[PDB]
């Protein structure tokens, strides 16, 4: 049993995407005791 | 501190801050600036159950809440806090209202078996047909009215020779303890 | 999570608390804006003897 | 005690002519109240960094709260292995004419909203206790024992067998016992008069049944009044509570 | 199970025992090795301390769990001897003490720790209405039954054993005469046989 | 402060034990009264009430049971001259059940538990050698039909 910094299960991931529409996300975000990034891609 | 604060009047003296309980908690504390008596309640429920059915059966729960009512539930639980899968066992059209406050998640029946789960005063539950739990009045057994009269009498006429088992528990396991190899084995200090 | 496994099994269990977590901080002092006089405590012409 | 030296020779004897029914109640206890423990909010509720700490000593309430819970088990069992001992429930017979006897008090009435008989209810009032999640939170100025108990993680638990399904099993018992004799304990019940029982019961303690007979109407003044004693007994400040 | 818990109640202490050696007790670490070989003499006391006394706070509580066991377990197997001795050893008319109904016998089986009996009793299966007095005027004087009641089929009257029905005729080997036959309420009227 | 008030609860869950063996031990006790007062009777001297058990009743009450034992127990005892036998005709009389008793003159058989006088019949007694061996017999003699 172990207290921490998690990521709830099931939690409101926010989601953005490069689609050429021709609009490329690069926004900025707030980084709130630390984050979860998650990137699926074909090209690196 | 940690906790929910709610207005209240617990008349406090003109010099005083907080106002403690019989466990040394502050029970109370005075607003600063507002000069307003607040109140402090735990944040804490302790006193919730959760009745299920083995993990191997299904992953669905009901959820008892001990000695409250029904449409206070979501301000005992601060059910504005929580995840919504929570939230979904705050309220619903699944209330059961017993006397050992009230069953969320397990729908009410009229009929009565023999229980499986114990909940309590006389409200047993169980995992039944899709599938679902169910709560409801235990049944004490069958009805059976016998007859009676000041002449009549009943003589058994055959009988039957039964065998039946009864298992008694003797001994148990006989254990030894080694105090120095337990605290610390193998150390002169 | 109180059981400590990953199976429970069937019945009712009693649960300590994990659902609820304080997000928000609460700070209120009395208003009162006065600096303190350090300027007199510390930095004096002469002190007192001991 | 009083001292009573008994006389004694070799041929003398001492034979009773007249005898007495009585009635003695014995009171025992069966279960006692199931109580559940949260170590969090008793050692430290609401409180991260004592939480944390408190993750530091292992299974120390695990096996704390296991044997409490063995215990409620334990106390529910305790009820129902007293009180369940025939899973039939024999109605009330609707006419008493038991031979002269007056099963009025201890057989149940369905005037009052309890379903409990008359010395049972005496022995609930005698009985004094010593609440709502709602009362605590309201402003009482005041807190409560058990608020105060309850907000620390001292939950009380509530039996499985209400005293209105105690009560029923009782009166399934009390009505197997004067309808049946001791048959509805091995087996099916088998009916038979309440003289014929009481013969079957004088019979068993050493004397011919047909002392029963020609005393019966006296043996039933000699259990009724009997009864009454009982009243007696728990209403006018009684200590057997 | 009731014999399986009582070694799942033997078997899950030793294992909480052993689980709690993992523990820090407020201490910095739960192992000895660390603190010996972190700390000097007089640093790692203070450590080492709280490590014995949440030990012996443990191996004492789990004495404590085993004797109340041990309680337990004693007033069974007093139970289980109880029940030897007087059911296995002979017949016991104590109602509901071994099996349901009247006990004929009952064998012991071993079994690991602990015993079962096989209670062999024997329980009505028919019962039968019968029209029944507590009393038979014959000729001014009631006459009772020895062993049996008095019950009818609707014509005649018979004698019979309160838990079999063995019907035999109304003779004055099975019944004795006791004062007059007007004092008894629900005495009827028939004849008796003498021989 | 942990330790504190993690050995206050140890405390009082031993102590919850203890009370729980002793309720339990208890509850047994109170079984045991029902399965072999309510549901039968028992010979056990002392078990269900101060006297010859007849009967039990049982009633709820909280947290426990209460048993109504009622019971039989004599009233008023009489003296009596009491023999362990009687020489008929040189053959010892012991009575089936019951004992010899005599209010001065004659000698009847009475029922061990109640004053039930009965004249000495044949069937009341069966006999057993010679009047030589019993110690106190008394010489009286045996009607028969
Ligand atoms: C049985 O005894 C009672 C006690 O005297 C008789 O009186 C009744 O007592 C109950 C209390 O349990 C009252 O509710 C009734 O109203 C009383 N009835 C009367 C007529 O006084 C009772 O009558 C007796 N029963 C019988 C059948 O004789
Ligand atoms: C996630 O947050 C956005 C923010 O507006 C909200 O619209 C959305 O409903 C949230 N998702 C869930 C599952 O609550
Ligand atoms: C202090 O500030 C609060 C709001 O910031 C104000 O309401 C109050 O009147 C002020 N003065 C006091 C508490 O004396
Ligand atoms: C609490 O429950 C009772 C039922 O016993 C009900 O009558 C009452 O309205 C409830 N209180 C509320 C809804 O505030
Ligand atoms: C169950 O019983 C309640 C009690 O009044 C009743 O309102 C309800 O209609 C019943 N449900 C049935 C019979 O399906
Ligand atoms: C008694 O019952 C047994 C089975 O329980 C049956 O085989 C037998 O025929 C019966 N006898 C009578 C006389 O009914
Ligand atoms: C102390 O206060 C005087 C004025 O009273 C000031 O000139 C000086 O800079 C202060 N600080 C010192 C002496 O370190
Ligand atoms: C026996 O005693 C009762 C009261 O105890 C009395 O009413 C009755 O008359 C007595 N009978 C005899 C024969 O002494
Ligand atoms: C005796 O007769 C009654 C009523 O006619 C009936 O209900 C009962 O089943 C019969 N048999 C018994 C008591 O064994
Ligand atoms: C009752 O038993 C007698 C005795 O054998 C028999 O003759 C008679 O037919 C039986 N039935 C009735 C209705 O009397
Ligand atoms: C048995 O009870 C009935 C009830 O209707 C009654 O008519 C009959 O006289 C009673 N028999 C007796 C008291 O011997
Ligand atoms: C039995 O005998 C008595 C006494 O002679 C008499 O009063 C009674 O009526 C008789 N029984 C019947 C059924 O005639
Ligand atoms: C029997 O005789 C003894 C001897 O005098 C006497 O004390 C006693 O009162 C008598 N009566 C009894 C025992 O009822
Ligand atoms: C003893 O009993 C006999 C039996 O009838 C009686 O005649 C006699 O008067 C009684 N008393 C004495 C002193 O014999
Ligand atoms: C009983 O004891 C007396 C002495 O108190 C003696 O005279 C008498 O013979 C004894 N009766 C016997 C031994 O039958
Ligand atoms: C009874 O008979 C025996 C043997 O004949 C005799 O010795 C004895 O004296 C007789 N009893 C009386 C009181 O005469």
């Amino acid at each position: 049993l172990s207290q921490g910094y998690f990521l709830p299960f099931y939690s409101n991931i926010s989601w953005y995407y490069a689609l050429t529409e021709k609009r490329v996300d690069n926004p900025i975000l707030d980084f709130k005791d630390g984050i979860y990034f998650a990137a699926t891609e074909k090209s690196n | 501190g940690t906790g929910v604060l709610t207005e209240s009047n617990k008349k406090f003296l003109p010099f005083q801050q907080f106002g403690r309980d019989i466990a040394d908690t502050t029970d109370a504390v005075r607003d600063p600036q507002t000069l307003e008596i607040l109140d402090i309640t735990p944040c804490s429920f302790g006193g919730v159950s959760v009745i299920t059915p083995g993990t191997n059966a299904s992953n669905q729960v009901a959820v008892l809440y001990q000695d409250v009512n029904c449409t206070e539930v979501p301000v005992a639980i601060h059910a504005d806090q929580l995840t919504p899968t929570w939230r979904v066992y705050s309220t619903g059209s699944n209330v059961f209202q017993t006397r050992a406050g009230c069953l969320i998640g397990a729908e009410h029946v009229n009929n009565s078996y023999e229980c499986d789960i114990p909940i309590g005063a006389g409200i047993c539950a169980s995992y039944q047909t899709s599938q679902s739990i169910i709560a409801y009045t235990m049944s004490l057994g069958a009805e059976n009215s016998v007859a009676y009269s000041n002449n009549s009498i009943a003589i058994p006429t055959n009988f039957t020779i039964s065998v039946t088992t009864e298992i008694l528990p003797v001994s148990m396991t006989k254990t030894s303890v080694d105090c120095t190899m337990y605290i610390c084995g193998d150390s002169t200090e | 999570c109180t059981l400590k496994s990953f199976t429970v099994e069937k019945g009712i269990y009693q649960t300590s608390n994990f659902r609820v977590q304080p997000t928000d901080s609460i700070v209120r002092f009395p208003n009162i804006t006065n600096l303190c006089p350090f300027g007199e405590v510390f930095n004096a012409t002469t002190f007192a003897s001991v | 005690g009083a001292e009573n030296s008994v006389a004694y020779s070799n041929n003398s004897i001492a034979i009773p002519t007249n005898f007495t029914i009585s009635v003695t109640t014995e009171i025992l206890p069966v279960s006692m109240t199931k109580t559940s423990v949260d170590c969090t909010m008793y050692i430290c509720g609401d409180s991260t960094e004592c939480s944390n700490l408190l993750l530091q000593y292992g299974s120390f309430c695990t096996q704390l709260n296991r044997a409490l819970t063995g215990i409620a088990v334990e106390q529910d069992k305790n009820t129902q292995e007293v009180f369940a001992q025939v899973k039939q429930i024999y109605k009330t017979p609707q006419i008493k004419d038991f031979g002269g006897f007056n099963f009025s008090q201890i057989l149940p009435d369905p005037s009052k909203p309890s379903k409990r008989s008359f010395i049972e209810d005496l022995l609930f009032n005698k009985v004094t206790l010593a609440k709502q999640y709602g009362d605590c939170l309201g402003d009482i100025a005041a807190r409560d024992l058990i608020c105060a108990q309850k907000f620390n993680g001292l939950t009380v638990l509530p039996p499985l067998l209400t005293d209105e399904m105690i009560a029923q099993y009782t009166s399934a018992l009390l009505a197997g016992t004067i309808t049946s004799g001791w048959t509805f304990g091995a087996g099916a019940a088998l009916q038979i008069p309440f003289a014929m029982q009481m013969a079957y019961r004088f019979n068993g303690i050493g004397v011919t049944q047909n002392v029963l007979y020609e005393n019966q109407k006296l043996i039933a003044n000699q259990f009724n009044s009997a009864i009454g004693k009982i009243q007696d007994s728990l209403s006018s400040t009684a200590s057997a509570l | 199970g009731k014999l399986q818990d009582v070694v799942n109640q033997n078997a899950q202490a030793l294992n909480t025992l052993v689980k709690q050696l993992s523990s820090n007790f407020g201490a910095i670490s739960s192992v000895l090795n660390d603190i010996l070989s972190r700390l000097d003499k007089v640093e790692a006391e203070v450590q080492i301390d709280r490590l014995i006394t949440g030990r012996l706070q443990s191996l004492q509580t789990y004495v404590t769990q085993q004797l109340i066991r041990a309680a337990e377990i004693r007033a069974s197997a007093n139970l289980a001897a109880t029940k030897m001795s007087e059911c296995v050893l002979g017949q016991s008319k104590r109602v509901d003490f071994c099996g349901k109904g009247y006990h004929l016998m009952s064998f012991p089986q071993s079994a690991p720790h602990g015993v079962v009996f096989l209670h062999v009793t024997y329980v009505p299966a028919q019962e039968k209405n019968f029209t029944t007095a507590p009393a038979i005027c014959h000729d001014g004087k009631a006459h009772f039954p020895r062993e049996g009641v008095f019950v009818s089929n609707g014509t005649h009257w018979f004698v019979t054993q309160r838990n079999f029905y063995e019907p035999q005729i109304i003779t004055t080997d099975n019944t004795f005469v006791s004062g007059n036959c007007d004092v008894v309420i629900g005495i009827v009227n028939n004849t008796v046989y003498d021989p």
